[PDB]
RNA sequence: UCGAGUACGACCAUACUUGAGUGAAAACACCAUAUCCCGUCCGAUUUGUGAAGUUAAGCACUCAAGGCUCAGUUAGUACUGAGGUCAGUGAUGACUCGGGAACCCUGAGUGCCGUACUC
RNA sequence: GCGGCUAUCUGUUACACGACAACGCAGGUGUCCUAAGGCGAGCUCAGUGGGAACAAUCUCACGUAGAACACAAGCGUAAAAGCUUGCUUGAUUAACGAUUUCCAGUACGAAUCGAGACUGCGAAAGCAAGGCCAGCGAUCCUUUGCGAUGAACAAAUCAUACCAGAGGUGUCAGAAUAAUUACCACAGGGAUAACUGGCUUGUGGCGGCCAAGCGAUA
RNA sequence: UCGAACCACCUAGUAGCUGGUUCACAUCGAAGUUUCCCUCAGGAUAGCUGGUGCUAGUAGAAGUAUUGUGCGGUAAAGCAUGAUUAGAGGUUGGUGUUAAUAUCGACCUAUUCUCACUUUAAAUGUGCAAACAAACCUGCCUUAGCCUGCAAGGCCGGAAAGAAAUUAGAGGCACCAAGUGGGCCUUCUUCGGUAAGCGGAGCAGGCGAUGCGGAAUGAACCGCUUAGGGAUAUGUGGCGUCAAAACUUAUGGGCUCAUUCGAUACGUGAAAAGGGUGUUGGUGGAUAACA
RNA sequence: GUACUUCUCUCGUACUGAAAGGGAGAUGCAAUGCAUCUGUGGUGUGCACACGUCAAAUCCGUUUGAUUUGCCCAACACC
């Protein structure tokens, strides 16, 4: 699918949310560092079977007015470009 | 094994209870607001009237008794 | 149980009738509904935006809600051992003002107006006559019957 | 002889499962009266005695005062003060400071409800003492007392069904307010639904 | 039972089970006198005296037993009252027997409508 | 000036569409024109603007066919709910107690009304 | 056992309300679109019947959809819902309020009626909170957005919390997964095969009348 | 004792699996279905059911009709979307011919044949409503709607009665808790299969869970459904003996001889055409002569 | 074992929020103030009310007003 680089808003810069930092010191990973530490098995399950190949698109409508990023979420599209209507 | 047999006779043992009448759960709620926001304010006045109508009663029923 | 969508097994049900297609009436747009009257929820196609589920098609019931362009209708649904007063939300074109009471709307309108005429009224104009009794009937053509082959 | 009439039989509670020897006296008193009289009261006050202990809900003096004030506002203003009969038992009410001089007839009274009456100016009766005053129960205002709001009746329900403001059976009050009772935990028990 | 339009269709639908007809005067009181029971206070109380009748019906018109008959023999004005005030007539199986019970009265069996021939059928049952 | 005339319509073919006939006043209609808003690649369409004119189309009125509507059949037929220790054949067939068609063909007729104006 | 389908969609099954099953039949789905969304206007499609330097297209007829509508199919639509153009982002926030379908009347998913903004397209009435109806995902965790706590106090980070989303569980109401056993063991099962008893009468093999004629029959 | 010894212990290991589970009577009394589950030998959830109830309850009653009033597209029907196609002969291709000719397809026609797609086209169904506020004569208040009053909502008093049958075997909820979640047969119809005592369904009835009476015999069929007895009378089925009943009916009308007659349904089906020059019946058509 | 027991704890009379935290009487005048008792309507025992009604006689079955207890439904207020 295509999507415009610019959307006018009356209530604007598009970034296509792609986060995933995966911090250390996250409470669920500190637990994990503690919980899967040492002996025992791989002490937690892990998604092995296949997946939904197509991924849903969060889209962050960051207003050019300084602050307060919005987030819209599109549908599941394989190819996503911000070509903006050539 | 889908059967649907004996089911219509199970639904008619304890009976297929009739529906509740309209004076049951007639909550005009989730309906169209500009109606119920007016059918609200008119209930407030009609309650100030219901309270007021009992005020003269007792006071008429006192002196006139 | 491969398909059970919101519009399943409904070819002939939502299909318009023969030689009567297209836009809805101007009567059905100029109807007048209140909270309380009865309506036949006859889902017509050719509007395709606001049709109820199949089940609520031959069904008639109170209007508990009249939004700007959606009539809210309660409908009795015999689920398994009890009936639910379902609360459907459809548009006006899927709705008729249900006759289902003209049977006594028009009865007690003239029935009382003559019971009053029979009780007090002004006078008692004689009404419909008796139906089933005897009679020395005079025939007008004799006949018999044996066979025709 | 096909009937279908198999389940139309209602459970009426013919007798009492109480073993209190002072209520089997009131019951024999109010079988005599409830049977060999044309009293509508005595009929009604008899089924309420043989009734159980959870079904004879107590009325507080507050409830008795207010409803006896709603009677005494429309009377001859000098006719008589009817007797507030409750077939449960009367409990004091620290939310009612001033109590009128009202006659009450209960199977029981709190020690603080009997003194609150007698201090007020009224006299609390019994049922062997009301069979002497209006045994037919003329001028008696019969009362139940609220049995809703009882903690038993507000667990009745499912509490996970839309439109079910019942209380789940949970010792830990901060145990079950998570997923299923939150709008942001993939579904929130719909607080309203037309039934 | 009356033979209104609503009623006689309730007979149409259950004819394999019922066997009806039109009762002679002689068979209406034979029912009421030999087999007539009333609904006194929810009980099947035999009609032993006219005093049992007026206490049960009370309806200013129904005094004696030949009076219940005239309310039943004609469609009457008190017919939903005289009949509903009575218990269904628990009867004996007809002496001499029934020809069949599975086939209509016109096809050699015996059920459905037998116009005025149910007297020859109730006589053997009263 | 009287029936209808336009424009608004409600039922939506009895109203449709065919070959014509018919149009007496008005009134629609085509009609004149790019002198403006206008947008037409086009004065076609529409949209500025009026009357040399014309019933040529259009349109309503007439007959007069498919189709459509009403009925007479078709037909108590097909089919059907119920009932047989019915009959055979495991083919439906009749019966009894009821419901009861359709296509067809012979017909009937081929719109109706409702608000304002105008005469 | 391989083989193939559990989550879903249309027709059919399916019996004139609804419901209704089969490794039941036929097909589709896990997408694709900044337009294939929205709106207004203009127009009328498939086909055909004839016509013009070039030679298709401009011609006008007649054209109830025989086309188109992102796709499966079915409904549906003709001064459109299709075609062309215009101007646009309502495909957004939605205080989400209610409801429908599945239903246990629980989710979810998809829909329907709304309300509040802010809006777009329209002269306007109205139309639009996607492209109708298949196209999708819980707890925990990670993650971003959004603007109270860390409990002796104070400050800044850091973490957490509330809130709304995303990363996903296709076994699709969501364990983190390869064999082989004839050396096998156990619990049981005729719920279930080989076996055995039947049943199935078409297969495989036997027979009848009638023979174009073969040779009307030796 | 060995595809992991033996002893003791954890250990009374776990078992959705198998077996068993101890008195009586009384009162009632089912289910094999819904959805969800690494679920399909099990659970959970509804339904079914019991107990305890609460409550003003001839009503907010009904597996029923009537009356109106909607709905539908199956049966039958009929062949436009399709057919399916050859039979009568005549624009478009190739071709066998001597601008003259066909030839088969496409077509062209009047048709035709018999089918799924067609139509408010059934029966059976099903949704609703039907008497004390559903109509009136009135009057409130905020007026939301729309430019005082209509209409609207929440109300209301004055007034209202019936000249939709029946049962009217009492309505309404509520709580607690089992068991069941392997059904099978059958009627009607009907999907799949060569077929079935087959698999999958819809409807109702059953059996299960249930005897009794009789179809010799049978879970299911036919009657009837069930406290302990007596009598009277029937049901289904019968009346020659077994075997109660025509002690072999005063039986009446015909039929029937059968070298395996025939004789109670559903048992499974008993016998399929075919003929005759056979015994009894009926219709078409001669002679007034059959041999 | 029985008898006694201040003290405390426990459950609950108050709920809610993730948390900091907060925290429910009604009516009239007001948009906080002052007297400071069911909160509203509806369905609604019993009794008192008058209302007549075959009613042996007159006490009760009929009923209509009053208050309506419990209960339920609707929508106020308040936390
Ligand atoms: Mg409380
Ligand atoms: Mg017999
Ligand atoms: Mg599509
Ligand atoms: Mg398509
Ligand atoms: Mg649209
Ligand atoms: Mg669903
Ligand atoms: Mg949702
Ligand atoms: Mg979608
Ligand atoms: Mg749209
Ligand atoms: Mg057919
Ligand atoms: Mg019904
Ligand atoms: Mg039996
Ligand atoms: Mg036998
Ligand atoms: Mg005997
Ligand atoms: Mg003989
Ligand atoms: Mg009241």
């Amino acid at each position: 699918v295509n999507y415009p680089k610019k959307k006018v808003m009356h209530c604007f810069k598009v970034v296509q949310y792609k986060a995933g930092k995966a911090r250390l010191f996250a409470r669920g990973k500190r637990r994990y560092d503690r919980k899967q530490s040492g002996y025992g098995g791989q002490t937690k399950p892990v998604f092995h079977k296949k997946a939904k190949t197509t991924k849903k698109i969060v889209l962050k409508l960051q207003c050019s007015g300084c602050k307060s990023i919005r987030q819209v979420v599109l549908k599941r599209t394989k190819h996503f470009e911000l070509n903006d209507k050539k | 094994n889908h059967t649907n047999h004996n089911q219509s006779s199970k639904n008619h043992r304890n009976g297929i209870k009739g529906p509740m009448p309209l004076h049951l759960h007639n909550s005009k709620r989730g309906s169209w607001l500009p109606a119920l926001v007016n059918a609200r304010r008119v209930r407030k006045h009609n309650q100030k009237a219901a309270l007021k109508k009992r005020r003269e009663r007792i006071a008429a029923f006192a002196a006139k008794n | 149980v491969h398909s059970y969508g919101y519009k399943s097994g409904t070819r002939h049900l939502f299909a318009k009738k023969f030689r009567k297609h297209g836009a809805p009436s101007v009567s059905t747009i100029l109807t007048n509904i209140k909270v309380g009257d009865y309506v036949d929820v006859v889902a017509d196609s050719a509007v395709r935006e606001g049709m109820p589920h199949k089940y609520y098609h031959g069904r008639t019931g109170i209007v508990w809600n009249v939004t700007p362009r959606g009539v809210g209708v309660i409908i009795n649904k015999p689920v398994r051992t009890r009936t639910l007063r379902k609360r459907i939300c459809v548009r006006f074109e899927h709705v008729r003002k249900s006759r289902c009471q003209e049977a006594f709307k028009a009865k007690e309108h003239q029935f009382q107006a003559y019971l009053a005429a029979k009780k007090a009224g002004k006078a008692l104009p004689p009404l419909k006559k008796s139906s089933r009794m005897g009679g020395i009937v005079r025939p007008k053509n004799v006949e018999v019957l044996a066979r025709r082959v | 002889d096909l009937t279908g009439i198999s389940k139309k039989s209602r459970v009426i509670r013919h007798h009492t499962y109480s073993t209190n020897p002072y209520i089997k006296l009131l019951i024999k008193l109010y079988k005599f009266l409830a049977k060999r009289t044309s009293s509508g009261f005595n009929k009604v006050v008899y089924q309420r005695l043989i009734k159980s202990r959870s079904n004879r809900a107590p009325i507080s003096l507050s409830r008795i005062a207010v409803v006896m004030k709603r009677k005494a506002v429309f009377t001859a203003k000098s006719k008589a003060a009817p007797i507030a009969v409750v077939v449960g038992d009367v409990l004091d009410d620290v939310r009612m400071a001033r109590i009128p001089a009202m006659r009450v007839c209960a199977l029981r009274f709190s020690k603080s409800a009997r003194q609150s009456i007698v201090a007020a100016g009224g006299e609390c009766l019994t049922f062997d003492q009301l069979a002497m005053i209006a045994p037919t129960g003329k001028n008696t205002y019969l009362l139940r007392g609220r049995k809703s709001g009882r903690e038993s009746v507000r667990h009745f329900g499912a509490s996970g069904v839309p439109g079910s403001h019942s209380k789940p059976y949970a010792t830990n009050r901060g145990k079950e307010t998570k997923r299923g009772r939150r709008t942001g935990r993939s579904y929130k028990r719909k607080a309203f639904r037309h039934v | 039972v009356k033979m209104n339009k609503p009623m006689e269709n309730m007979l149409r639908a259950v004819e394999p089970y019922i066997a009806y007809g039109y009762p002679s005067l002689a068979t209406v009181r034979a029912m009421v006198y030999k087999r007539g029971y009333l609904k006194i206070n929810g009980q099947r109380v035999k009609i032993t005296d006219n005093q049992m009748i007026k206490d049960k019906y009370n309806n200013a018109d129904i005094v004696c037993a030949e009076d219940m008959v005239n309310q039943i023999y004609t469609c009457g004005k008190h017919f939903r009252t005289v009949t509903h005030g009575m218990w269904p007539f628990k009867l004996a199986p007809p002496a001499g027997g029934m020809r069949q019970k599975r086939r209509h009265f016109v096809e050699g069996g015996d059920y459905g409508n037998r116009d005025t021939l149910i007297n020859r059928f109730l006589a053997r049952m009263i």
